[PDB]
RNA sequence: GUGCUCGCUUCGGCAGCACAUAUACUAAAAUUGGAACGAUACAGAGAAGAUUAGCAUGGCCCCUGCGCAAGGAUGACACAUUCGUGAAGCGUU
RNA sequence: GGCCUCCGAACGGUAAGAGCCUAGCAUGUAGAACUGGUUACCU
């Protein structure tokens, strides 16, 4: 009873009518019958319905319809590229059936609210994916499918047509093909790969222009801030060597015992840290 | 290589599974399968084989020795440590497990660990020889007071 | 569980669906609640008009031709009356192109 | 609002159950020979 | 849940006799510790039964 | 996953339980007896 | 949409009020991959020398069958010579 | 004083298979991208 859901599926209305079938469909993964839920998300929306059984969601920690993580809204291949691939799960036939069975007993014996072993891992995060995690609901995802009479030029329902009248996606784009099983296991997922390419460009971690340099060239200081903000932020890292301050261009230089600590302060800092409700931007030299 | 080796593995692997399914037990089939995967250094597979064999017959002491041995051969100290603990927990009466367990710890250098193991062992009030081995263990170091105790 | 009067549920659901503003249900939002939960452009303007309650003002009716006597044949339209008003080329092309591409991909 | 979906009474069993997958697998401790006898 | 029947009765009786002896004695006789003559003791059983049929 | 299959044998029969009566030899008598 | 306001008040319009309150696996489509016991081709029935009757046993094998019946090739599947290393533990000279 | 049964269907025979090639059969899915930063002092 009650599905497991994204906030993005469930709807942008707080009031929702949602129907239930006892054994509605096989799950497209572990292939068992399971309680299925439909509901209307919104005014122009599509009537989504749960695609996979609740168990294999608890297993990989995901929405039932979307298969996007609960916290990050990221396809599974991504958050695995983000932490731990070694979760695994047999893809192969009768194994899948077997492992699902056992893991279904293991889950039965848990407190109920926890994605099994992954959650022991799931706490430690934020490497990148937080910064590539999506922020707001994305409703373009629930729109009705593309009317396929109209996309041949004919559709004779006129304005009534609940489907959507517009140009489809060119089958050329590798982002088209998108199997379900595939998106689930984290194989060759085009979306996930795209997000990976997007991850790399994040100006961030390579640093190291020069050896031993712990000099921090800090842009976007501002004249509200004091140094004491700086120190009481940065004593976490280690033994400071010193701090140079310039308020004429509002840039603050810093120096630490080891370069390692400076890299760190970059990492922890870059395009993340803000104090005095004002962004504190960092660069090398 | 790349594909040619692979096919070989399917024929062997499949055969192993067939043998097991036919006879179910007869753990020489289990063991041979484990050994083959060990030889190919697919030791994660090997582990699963050993665990499956244990599910069939957890009392079989050769099986456990082969399992622990496999871990040790591949320098997987902590796996071996786990396994030893399980073996003595479920089949405490088997002295072979205890003798090997203490030996392993001694080789690793963990005298304290070995002492702990022996103290567990002694709770079972075992056999004259076990007590002698514990005393001798102590006497490989000076530790005369311990021995007397 | 909850045991909300069904009728009130309908009132809130339609209110939101139609106008975008419905009073929010929460228990511990502040541990006391003073607030609406809609887009709210309508809510300030429409003063929480309920779907069941008559709207204060009426606007913009659209006509559908009707003959209701039924004496006539073929003639007669009942509540089957097809809105008189409602009977891109630019787009008409992009879609086609996409289709072509898809076909090619099938190859 | 959860509502149970109405089932069509003349609908046959939807899907097929027959498929069979091998029984799943810790043992409690047991706590329980002369040459001539051998 | 197959049900005993005329076709299956003789086979049934000998099946559960082989099992009766097997469980009883291998849970009764033992200390071979490895495998004690199960195939063999049963072959002695069938041998004896033939011998009594031949008087 | 419970099958909609049935069988003749399975159907209701003897749904009532014949409790022993007092002259049949209810447990009450038995407890008291020497 | 229907009716009613001794509604404005003519018979046009407008206003108020009452009644009436949320359908739909939306597609008339598009795509996506397991099975026919077809022919063809190769080959060709357990048990012992052969020819055959069969009941069984076991289940990541099924099928026919309302069936806890019975069938499917017994359904198929089931392949006498003569010792010594290496390490560890225990007792002894 | 009487005295008039039944009545038909199923398998147990045409191989068991392995392979290759070619309609057939189910799905009516889920999902489809993203921005904005400073240098300055003694020998
Ligand atoms: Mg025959
Ligand atoms: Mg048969
Ligand atoms: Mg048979
Ligand atoms: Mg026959
Ligand atoms: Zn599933
Ligand atoms: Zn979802
Ligand atoms: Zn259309």
């Amino acid at each position: 009873d009650f599905p497991i859901l994204c906030q993005t599926c469930l709807g942008e209305n707080p009031y929702i009518r949602m129907t239930k079938e006892k054994y509605g469909k096989e799950c497209k993964i572990c292939a068992r019958p399971f309680t299925v839920f439909r509901w209307c998300p919104g005014v122009r929306m599509r009537f989504k319905k749960t695609e996979v059984c609740q168990t294999c969601s608890k297993l990989k920690n995901v929405c039932q319809t979307c298969l996007l993580d609960l916290e990050y809204g990221l396809p599974i291949q991504v958050r695995d590229a983000g932490l731990s691939f070694k979760d695994d799960m047999p893809k192969s036939d009768v194994n899948k059936e077997y492992y699902t069975q056992n893991m279904e007993r293991e889950i039965s014996n848990s407190d109920g609210t926890r994605p099994v072993g992954m959650l022991g891992k799931a706490t430690s995060t934020s490497d990148m994916l937080l910064k590539l995690a999506r922020t707001t609901p994305y409703y373009k995802r629930n729109r009705p499918h593309i009317c396929s009479f109209w996309v041949k030029g004919e559709c004779k329902r006129g304005e009534e047509c609940p489907y959507r009248h517009e140009k489809p996606t060119d089958p050329d784009d590798p982002l088209a093909d998108q199997n379900i099983k595939d998106r689930y296991y984290g194989i060759n997922d085009p979306v996930a790969d795209k997000l990976l390419k997007r991850a790399s460009t994040m100006p961030r971690l390579d640093p190291p222009e020069d050896k031993t340099i712990t000099t921090l060239y800090v842009g976007g200081l501002g004249d509200t801030i004091t140094e004491t903000d700086l120190r009481n932020h940065f004593y976490q890292f280690g033994e400071i060597r010193t701090i140079t301050v310039v308020q004429r261009q509002q840039c603050a230089f810093i120096q630490f015992a080891t370069r390692q600590a400076a890299e760190v302060a970059a990492e922890k800092s870059f395009n993340k840290l803000i104090v005095n409700g004002r962004r504190l931007n960092v660069k090398w030299g | 290589d790349e594909e040619e080796l692979n096919d070989y593995k399917l024929r062997k692997r499949k055969t192993f599974e067939d043998n097991i399914r036919k006879n179910r037990t007869v753990i020489s089939n289990w063991i041979k399968y484990a050994q083959w995967e060990e030889s190919l250094k697919e030791i994660q597979r090997a582990r699963s084989i050993y665990e499956r064999a244990l599910d069939v017959d957890y009392r079989n002491i050769t099986l456990w020795l082969k399992y622990a041995e496999m871990e040790m051969k591949n320098r997987q100290v902590n796996h071996a440590r786990n396994i030893w603990d399980r073996a003595i927990t479920t089949l405490p009466r088997v002295n072979q497990f205890w003798y090997k367990y203490t030996y392993m710890e001694e080789m690793l250098g963990n005298v304290a660990g070995a002492r702990q193991v022996f103290e567990r062992w002694m709770e079972w009030q075992p056999e004259e020889q076990a007590w002698h081995s514990y005393i001798n263990f102590e006497l490989r170091y000076k530790e005369v007071d311990r021995a007397r105790t | 569980p909850a045991h909300i009067n069904d009728f009130m549920f309908e009132q809130q659901r339609r209110t939101f669906a139609t106008y975008g503003y419905a009073l929010d249900p929460s228990l511990d939002n502040h541990q006391v609640s003073a607030k609406y939960i809609g887009s709210v452009e309508e809510a300030e303007k429409n003063q929480g008009l309920t779907v069941f309650e008559t709207g204060q003002k009426k606007t913009e009716k659209r006509k559908k031709f009707k003959e209701n006597d039924a004496s006539n044949i073929d003639g007669f339209l009942g509540p089957w009356a097809k809105y008189v008003d409602e009977k891109s080329e630019e787009e008409q092309k992009e879609l086609d192109e996409i289709t072509a591409k898809r076909q090619k991909k099938g190859k | 609002r959860m509502v149970e979906m109405q089932k069509d009474p003349m609908e046959p069993p939807r899907f097929k159950i027959n498929k069979k997958i091998p029984r799943g697998p810790p043992p409690a401790p047991v706590m329980h020979m002369t040459v001539k006898e051998q | 849940a197959k049900t005993v029947t005329k076709q299956r009765v003789e086979s049934h009786f000998d099946l559960e006799l082989r099992a009766a002896v097997m469980h009883d004695i291998l849970d009764m006789m033992p200390e071979g510790i490895k495998q004690n003559k199960a195939r063999t003791i049963l072959q002695h059983l069938s041998e004896a039964w033939r011998c009594w049929k031949a008087n | 996953q419970l099958s909609k299959q049935y069988s003749s044998r399975d159907l209701p029969s003897h749904t009532k339980i014949k409790y022993r009566q007092t002259t049949q030899d209810a447990p009450e008598e038995v407890r008291n007896r020497d």
